[PDB]
DNA sequence: ATCGGATGTATATATCTGACACGTGCCTGGAGACTAGGGAGTAATCCCCTTGGCGGTTAAAACGCGGGGGACAGCGCGTACGTGCGTTTAAGCGGTGCTAGAGCTGTCTACGACCAATTGAGCGGCCTCGGCACCGGGATTCTCGAT
DNA sequence: ATCGAGAATCCCGGTGCCGAGGCCGCTCAATTGGTCGTAGACAGCTCTAGCACCGCTTAAACGCACGTACGCGCTGTCCCCCGCGTTTTAACCGCCAAGGGGATTACTCCCTAGTCTCCAGGCACGTGTCAGATATATACATCCGAT
């Protein structure tokens, strides 16, 4: 079992996803509101991996459900198989 | 017309410069139509022989290939015996910037070396690699009962 | 005496350095962890691929800077700098996002 | 300078170079016998193959064909070829 | 030893070998290429299967393909990805 | 054309007419498949293939480099505007993103 | 003397009148002729079922609508009521209609 | 019979009224030139795959199908007219 | 079940079995459809179906009418969460909009 | 003439079931033969990916649950789920 | 905080019209029975890779501090938009006429699926050498406090 | 307008290592040849609805004027992000070890396709009547200037 696992997206790692993004200037309430849409993006993502594993008798996420599971949502990935 | 231009310059050329072992030439009253004749080099099978061979130039030219054909038969893989031979040069590999005599000095070069990649008879090429002296005496019998 | 750097000059470096580059920017180990937590409040005792947390990381990185960029266009309309959630929320809004 | 005839030399047409266009190869050829084996030919380098699909395109929107800087030298240095050509 | 996976990088390779013939290509971007027309395959394939069943048509043939190209593709890749293909069919049937 | 040759040099591809034409028939699209199309997608997907490593290979070189890697992909993607707007909701692996700063936030 | 309301409750009224009905907005002919326009330019010698260009009415106002709401929205971020061409714009742009 | 300038048939009343409808209260002067220009914008790049739709059928009338598909294929799917 | 009714009606449901099965064999699909396929998804379109005309109707009731429009359904889709979750992307005709109208458009006291 | 197939009685079947005094109009039979439709292309070609990817040739009863599961939002997926099982455990006896 | 005008919106009643709900003929698509075969279920085996642990080193995170620049609120100007009125325009409705083209039927021929023998294209496994990563030192260039 | 010091970034040269590119062996999938049933291409005919024109109301569009309230710029306060230095935490890397479950192979049986016959369910067409839209006349809620 694992509890609060969502505070190891830490205040850098969001200020370098925004260094990224192309911002100069960031307030303090950024963090929270980062940290619960990437766990709704995380949840939604692994809910149709989770569900094409289980229609194949597995017990491993494997890459290709990965790729099915984004590909479902208009997110198509290169690089890892498909 | 730009065509004719260019059969008219590659006339001069080829006149003022004969190539080696090669010859060519009109072969009737239009200027589309050509002939040339080739033979055997010295490092070759085929020695002695003398092949004649019949050119055809499209209306678009030089866009499109001209045609080429065989009029005699010969013993390799590349050749068979209606005309057509296996050059990349005739379908796919056809460059506007080549010339006649470019592209007969490449059949002489074909002729010297053997590339069965791309074989149109199938029997030649695996004689050829089976056994070499077989393909070397019956090449020689008929280039001498053919060629001759 | 000290050297300093007036407030926003280093901003721009980092935003400077980190367009260049294309390595991840979240760490590997509590990226893992929290995977295999909302995992297994989907389905228990499951195992994961490398290959499978190597994607979700690359498509959770590239969502989150796509957002990041549409956000910072809907703090420059307000006429600011800074970005606030309810850029962040208006631009989820728009995108259909959160309806 | 100039560069003498024989390399102001069309060897496609055999004739004088017209509106002038440099492949990436540097292979230099006249602009109609360019419109003429994009048009039939396999859109490559008729001398050495190197085909150039995209940069036909990105030109042809911009309209940047010709080599400029040589059809310049071409034309005012030897204005007898160019009237008659 | 393991099943054999066919794969587009001998293709792609030799393509690469034409536009570029001094450059190489990593495994990575292999993978990336591979993906892309895996992609491109299925999209052109699906809408070609759509627009023949739209017509009460049984057969995909080049048309619909064409049509399939002309929907999918862009304003100016489009006029070029006709362009190559219908010369290819030209070549390919005389 | 004439015949007793590979089926894809007929036509002048590279790709392969013949995985096309098996991948086409037993790909649950349509009951039955003309003998024209498997070559009309195989030079489509050559072109398009043909057309991204040309840019790739551009921005290779640009780099001081001599192969490609994914950055020089979505280089080449993101530049060039059809490109562009045909991989649009595509991501690229280890492909970062394009350099550009608002203006707004330059100093002045 | 005359009686007239302050500048912004008929706007109100015309909202909540437009919200409860389903009646298009656009008068028919103008729309088919403009339709027959731009279908004139890509192919010559059309002719149109009236349920087409039915079609085509329905579609085009429900994407006015929303990318009115959407406007909306964006101008009500800045601090403002009323819409000006940068909130279409930005919204245009989030959606990624131009990106 | 050649038609021009018709755009004009969308006018600023039009424009108040789908702008009314999504809840707009006040409006600038300049939103009209824009609205007609996303107008066509859109207009041209449905009837494009309509009419493309219609010229595979060897067909020469543009029905109603050929709309629902093309919408549907842009990614706005239309209840009402079929399919 | 007794193997000798109609397929609808030994399943228990109101949509065509018969119908489903021929258009799930002759729409290029798979190459052979299993035989509870059918019933399966007949039963998930009736469902949704009830669903559906259940909260229109209470909608044309609230209006005061005995027969559905359009703005009927599109007032019952809209209101609920998740089949508005579902018909996302959906335009219907004749169906109009949801009325909301911003609190800061609204007069101040 | 030509026949032209459509869901309008089975419609007003399960209507009539729901509320016995409500009528339809025209235009929302259209509407609800396009829902049905689009529904069915929908669960049909999911059901037809989810079999491709596995390697499998044929669609049975848990390709079209699966694909309910992952088209349909929480509540609503339970309950057809839930329907599509009943349904197929009362045509098998 | 009201009060009265004044306006707009909601409610109750007659009527009348065309679209909805039902009924009839029938024909095509679905149901019933039977046969053949291959797809998928099930058991057994191999070995790959997923999990778990330990020790170290060191790059990244957390914390605290000083300060300047950005967010936010309040004022004032004036200009662009809303509301109302009189006028000019073309949309909407009905009615009629014509024919282009969508839709259906009958013939038939050429194209595509199916099957069997055969061999070469392309994949798996190996091996090596050059391109790229890394280190270390120097040159170049923006940045800021002080003029 | 500038000069100069501290600091970050770009170039250049030397070393090493691992993965990209080429080669060899092999097995299975594409090629070739022959046959057959049917998809769709073409010609002919029907009749539906898409286009064009004319005349009349009246509804919506257009142009103009007045005034107000909202956009936009300016100033001022203050507090909260930012840049920098110090300490502490745990990520990352390399190594070893076990066994879970993914991936493949062989055997068999039962579930689905294909074929023939038959019949009833649902589709097209015709008819009546009542649900809803419109017209008309009150009732009430709401806005706005003035106390
Ligand atoms: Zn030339
Ligand atoms: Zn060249």
């Amino acid at each position: 079992v694992l509890r609060d696992n969502i505070q190891g997206i830490t205040k850098p790692a969001i200020r370098r996803l925004a260094r990224r993004g192309g911002v100069k200037r960031i307030s303090g309430l950024i963090y929270e509101e980062t940290r619960g849409v990437l766990k709704v993006f995380l949840e939604n993502v692994i809910r149709d991996a989770v569900t094409y594993t289980e229609h194949a008798k597995r017990k491993t996420v494997t890459a290709m459900d990965v790729v099915y599971a984004l590909k479902r949502q208009g997110r198509t990935l290169y690089g890892f198989g498909g | 017309h730009m065509a004719l231009k260019r059969i008219n310059k590659e006339l001069s050329d080829l006149a003022r410069d004969p190539p080696a072992q090669i010859s060519a030439g009109p072969v009737g009253d239009d200027m589309f139509h050509w002939q040339a004749t080739i033979m055997g080099p010295n490092d070759s099978p085929y020695q002695g022989g003398v092949f004649f061979l019949t050119i055809h130039f499209p209306t678009d030219y030089p866009f499109k290939p001209p045609k080429v054909a065989f009029t005699t038969r010969i013993y390799h893989p590349n050749i068979n015996s209606n005309g057509s031979i296996c050059l990349d040069i005739l379908r796919s590999q056809w460059s506007p910037a080549l010339t006649i005599s470019k592209v007969l000095l490449s059949i002489a070069s074909l002729l010297d070396d053997p590339n069965p990649d791309d074989p149109k008879v199938p029997e030649i090429a695996r004689i050829y690699k089976t056994d070499r002296d077989k393909y070397n005496r019956i090449s020689r019998e008929w280039t001498q009962k053919y060629a001759m | 005496k000290p050297h300093r750097y007036r407030p926003g000059t280093v901003a721009l470096r980092e935003i400077r350095r980190y367009q260049k580059s294309t390595e991840l920017l979240i760490r590997k180990l509590p990226f893992q962890r929290l995977v295999r937590e909302i995992a297994q409040d989907f389905k228990t005792d499951l195992r994961f691929q490398s290959s499978a947390v190597m994607a979700l990381q690359e498509a959770c990185e590239a969502y989150l800077v796509g957002l990041f960029e549409d956000t910072n266009l809907c703090a420059i309309h307000a006429k600011r700098v800074t970005i606030m959630p309810k850029d962040i929320q208006l631009a989820r809004r728009i995108r259909g996002e959160r309806a | 300078a100039i560069p003498s005839l024989s390399e102001c030399q069309c060897g496609i047409c055999m004739e004088i170079l017209v509106e002038p266009v440099t492949l990436p190869c540097n292979h230099t050829l006249c602009k109609p016998c360019f419109q003429s084996t994009v048009e039939k030919a396999s859109l490559c380098c008729p001398f050495c193959r190197r085909r150039v699909s995209s940069w036909t395109r990105y030109h042809t929107r911009r309209n940047s064909l010709v080599n400029v800087e040589l059809w310049t030298i071409i034309q005012k240095h030897y204005p007898r070829e160019c009237k008659l050509r | 030893k393991r099943s054999r996976k066919e794969s587009y990088s001998i293709y792609v390779y030799k393509v690469l070998k034409q536009v570029h013939p001094d450059t190489g290509i990593s495994s990575k971007a292999m993978g990336i290429m591979n993906s892309f027309v895996n992609d491109i395959f299925e999209r052109i394939a699906g809408e070609a299967s759509r627009l023949a069943h739209y017509n009460k048509r049984s057969t995909i043939t080049s048309r619909e393909i064409q049509t399939a190209v002309r929907l999918l593709l862009p304003g100016e890749l489009a006029k070029h990805a006709v362009s190559e293909g219908t010369k290819a069919v030209t070549k390919y049937t005389s | 054309s004439a015949k007793a040759c590979t089926r894809s040099s007929r036509a002048g591809l590279q790709f392969p007419v013949g995985r096309v034409h098996r991948l086409l028939r037993k790909g649950n699209y349509s009951e039955r498949v003309g003998a024209g199309a498997p070559v009309y997608l195989a030079a489509v997907l050559e072109y398009l293939t043909a057309e991204i490593l040309e840019l790739a290979g551009n921005a290779a070189r640009d780099n001081k480099k001599t192969r490609i890697i994914p950055r020089h992909l979505q280089l080449a993607i993101r530049n060039d505007e059809e490109l562009n707007k045909l991989l649009g909701r595509v991501t690229i692996a280890q492909g970062g993103v394009l350099p550009n700063i608002q203006a707004v936030l330059l100093p002045k």
